[PDB]
């Protein structure tokens, strides 16, 4: 931790699923070259930005490990070589005054295929462009929300990891995920393992004050990243 | 106390459901040269898809049972056959292509007046799991404009084929039909997912009609009211 | 040289038998199964997390469907006016169809267990004001007012402590009335200057571990 | 006198079930087993054994199909100059086709492993000469030039103490890019008065224990 | 670790192929008198020629499955008869001769109302293992003229003839085609030889078409190019 | 109530199929085998005179 921003660390925090991430070990890992294990560098605590939500906002969602795969030494580590295993430490920092009100539900989601309209009546045996399906750093925001842009009700969404964020109790999730997939190393680029979800579910309100933006800010972390090809 | 037997997976899964129906006439569109192939999928039995994909990721043994007859439901002395095309083995052509004797292509030899042949299909990809959902890319590399067909498709999930004839060499005397049917065995699932909610537009891809969306569930008139 | 006597129902072949079969591909050793986060086993595991109860119900919002998640409760109100009520049955239509234990029950056929609802109150911190939860089992109508709710059993719920109070629904079985749960307000909503004079309320509803189904069914959704 | 039930699956006869059936000739007594040199049990000890590697394909001088087995390293290169470049899929066509291991995985489907390529240097006792090999894994193409080959994985190959070199390739899979061997001149091909201009390497391959094939597939070969 | 089964020889060999078509028609020239004497050799199913040859000395077991039907595949009433003519032993010249009563080669009495009959034959070589490869010759003496056929050529490797009949005495009132199978059991396996990389020319003689030479495998444009 | 499947090769009826078969005549106990001299017990005895 560079710059470890006490926040009294609380009970908020939630094992995936009751599996803290570790390395693979090499009686699990299939390979027989020495895994590159790259120290504290690139587990410093990569921050994306801030988002500002407001009411009519409807949610915005990361695509792990496309989020960092052009930010800084994890994404160099990632690009360069061919095969990838990592958890994370994700930190939604939303701070707001006492007098606003909403209400978040950070969630995580493994491999959430993006569905996207085919048509008012279904016209289109499209598929979702780059930009959307690998939005990284800054994000995307969802277009439909009740469904999950994925044909998938947000009302039972909390069957998978989840933290709420009520801003008359908590200003701050903590979610940390281990690695989740039918192969022990993946492509970086073309697999996004899971995906981040943060959806307002109780809306954001204010009588008119001098503030009507609130800001998320997502600090994040490797777990035990895990690198093999080289090049 | 009672029994959580029921709720178990196996318990949830384990039944053979009609998962194909294979017309083959003796005249008509549908299948002129005499033979058809089916490349397996859990769909067919279309409320299967809704069910499976409860869960990320599965893995399970298939039992497969054919039942043949004509489309009066007669059965008649016609002895068919039923030739398995695994993953990465060339499928048939036409009715006389080799594919048919390949004998790394297992394939069944039964009579119609014989009971349904049955057999078993084992686990079949490379990788630890079946995945319903592959939020990527399947390929190593590129970048440009329509990729997006290959978006979402995992082929390692392919169990293979089934391949069924006549057989030859002169064509049938009689109007032939044939049922498959799929029975999952030993599952073990993941991941669990929320349950889709949205009428399916298309397979292997999860879009939706944007503008007619339907609310999860039924609706009242008003909150306070029953 | 076995004297064997075929008995009635040879040949048969039944959708649910539990046999053994010729393996296609002996030989054939399948790729080995490596560990895997957040194995299921069984479907109880899934029927007792914590799901979103759809209570409010407005599909003319297509464009806000959202809307169906959340309670309305504001200062525009008044003591005992009826905030919301549902039944307390799973398998049948329809608050409880938002929830996974809803949905998984449309897969099954008779169940029995008792169920589990969690609010939570998302209005401003400054926002304060008791609201009584109450329920009344099956057989017997809504209470007549709060008054009459209060003798059934009840939780008086307040934001001053609590932000999210949990109810635990006794017993409901299905030999086939329903049971319900109507929330009431016990005091006015009260807010001071700059804190809004609306907000809303999120119900997570699930079954506990004594939560058992019993006789599978298969559901309604289009392939295709 | 013995109740049984004839399940479905009877009667059916499928080209791969491992079943016993009468005996011809019973009495029978064959020919004894005698003891012969020589015997395998497993195709995975053949696929351990090196066999010659067709990395240079000249296929339309079938006068000459002889060059195939070899290298041509000369005098006329010059520092950084690429040398040869093929890819590291036995089961693909075609440079290990030639192969014992690559025409076997060819009856296959799937397959796992790490491999081992082995150089040998057949030219003079007098040529001397620096040699880089570089291996380039799965995704990213092939080095742009000889430094950008020195990042990756590679081996510096001198003819002075070395003539046989061998690169062990670490990792292969058949989830259906392929990675790349590329050997590179390091130096110049230095030669005194007297010695060949121009040498042959011969490349020989094979895999290691931890070498695994999976399915059975059959290949391409007429008869009659 | 993993699993080394499937590289074994009895996963490499045991999967029944098909050696043998026999049609069995009422007009032609194909069978006339009405039988027909099958000359057993592990060819037919071609492919199995090249993986055979992957080693010089053999030995196994072998099962025959015969599946007979009409070329329209339909299953008739007729009881056929398969009888197994063990080396040395004469093969039937007609369909009258005594040979389909020498009960010392094995005969095998099927309706085709049943289903394909299934035998065993045992390991027939009076050496210790099959010779794919007779660097040779098999007689002792002479050295003239064309004795040039008989080089290569092991007779030690005959396992005999199968010979199928209708049964008599008047001929067929259906068509019949009856398909032959033969699978190996108890394979082991001796010396390892390079595997075959042109076409064949013939049988039992490894020739090769010595201008039409095809390299081992496919071919690519420079030595330094993708 | 006993799963059984039956195997090709059933109804098949070869002519030196080593099994055994119903007896005619049950209950019906043959002349018993008194001892006489010169038995042979195999041919190789005879290709040894």
């Amino acid at each position: 931790g560079n710059s470890t921003i006490t926040t009294q660390e609380a009970a908020n925090i939630i094992v995936g699923y009751g599996e803290w991430p570790s390395y693979c070990s090499d009686s699990d890992a299939t390979a027989v070259d020495k895994p590159t294990r790259p120290d504290v560098s690139v587990n410093r605590f990569y921050t994306l930005d801030t988002k500002l939500w407001e009411k009519s906002s409807k949610g915005w969602y990361w695509k792990f490990p496309d989020v960092l795969t052009e930010t800084g030494v994890f994404g160099q580590n990632a690009q360069f070589h061919y095969l990838y295993r990592s958890g994370f430490c994700i930190h939604v920092q939303c701070n707001a005054s006492k007098f606003h009100q909403g209400a978040l539900l950070v969630a995580v989601l493994p491999e959430y295929v993006i569905g996207t309209v085919a048509g008012g009546t279904g016209t289109e045996d499209s598929h979702p462009p780059y930009k959307q399906t690998q939005p990284g750093a800054d994000g995307f925001e969802l277009q439909h929300p009740y469904v999950l842009d994925a044909g998938i009700p947000i009302s039972q969404l909390t069957v998978c990891p989840h933290q709420w964020i009520n801003l008359r109790t908590n200003n701050c999730a903590t979610i940390i995920v281990p690695y989740i997939n039918a192969l022990p190393f993946d492509s970086a680029l073309n697999h996004c393992n899971f995906g981040l979800l943060v959806v307002p579910i109780s809306p954001l309100d204010y009588d008119q004050g001098a503030t009507p933006v609130i800001p998320i800010t997502i600090t994040l972390a490797p777990m035990c990243s895990e690198f093999a090809g080289l090049r | 106390s009672h029994s959580t037997a029921e709720t178990t997976l196996d318990s949830f899964f384990s039944r053979a459901g009609l998962v194909g129906e294979i017309d083959l006439p003796l005249e008509g569109t549908t299948n002129p040269n005499g033979y058809a192939n089916w490349d397996i999928d859990i769909t067919g039995y279309a409320q299967m898809r809704r069910k499976v994909e409860l869960f990320t990721y599965m893995r399970f043994d298939a039992e497969f049972t054919f039942v043949a007859c004509t489309p009066t439901g007669e059965v008649v002395p016609q002895l068919l056959q039923y030739m398995f095309v695994p993953p990465g083995a060339p499928k048939p052509d036409s009715r006389e292509s080799l594919a048919w004797q390949t004998a790394t292509n297992p394939s069944v030899f039964v009579k119609l007046s014989d009971p349904p042949a049955q057999v078993s299909v084992p686990f079949m990809s490379p990788a630890s799991a079946y995945q319903w959902f592959y939020d990527g890319y399947p390929t190593f590399g590129e970048h440009k404009q329509e990729k997006d067909l290959e978006y979402g498709a995992c082929p390692n999930n392919m169990m293979g084929t089934f391949s069924v004839r006549t057989v030859g060499t002169s064509k049938s005397k009689y109007p032939l039909v044939v049922r498959i049917y799929m029975r999952m065995k030993h599952v073990r699932a993941w991941i669990p997912r929320p349950m889709r909610n949205q009428n399916y537009l298309f397979k292997a891809n999860p879009n939706y009609a944007g503008n007619s969306i339907k609310p999860t569930g039924a609706s009242r008139t008003a909150i306070t009211t029953l | 040289g076995f004297p064997t006597e075929l008995k009635p129902g040879t040949n048969q072949f039944l959708t649910t038998d539990d046999g053994v079969s010729a393996p296609i591909l002996p030989n054939f050793h399948p790729t080995p199964c490596i560990h895997i986060p957040g194995e299921v086993r069984n479907l109880l595991e899934l029927c007792q997390v914590e799901t979103i109860l759809e209570v409010n119900n407005v599909p003319t919002n297509a464009t806000s469907l959202m809307e169906r998640l959340r309670f309305p409760v504001s200062a525009q109100a008044g003591k005992g006016e009826l905030c919301a009520v549902f039944r307390a049955d799973p398998g049948r239509s329809g608050p409880w169809q938002s929830t996974l234990l809803g949905q998984l029950c449309g897969y099954y056929t008779q169940w029995s267990g008792s169920l589990e609802v969690t609010f939570m109150f998302t209005g401003s911190f400054m926002a304060t004001g008791k609201m009584l939860i109450a329920y009344t089992p099956p057989g017997g109508p809504l209470p007549k007012d709060r008054a009459t709710a209060m003798l059934g059993t009840h939780v008086i719920w307040d934001f001053g402590l609590q932000s999210s109070v949990t109810l635990v629904i006794p017993w409901i079985s299905n030999t086939h009335t329903t049971g319900l749960v109507s929330i009431w307000y016990q005091t006015n909503y009260v807010v001071p200057i700059g804190a809004p004079n609306t907000a809303y309320i999120i119900a997570l509803a699930a079954a506990q571990k004594n939560f058992t189904m019993q006789l599978c069914k298969d559901a309604s959704d289009i392939l295709q």
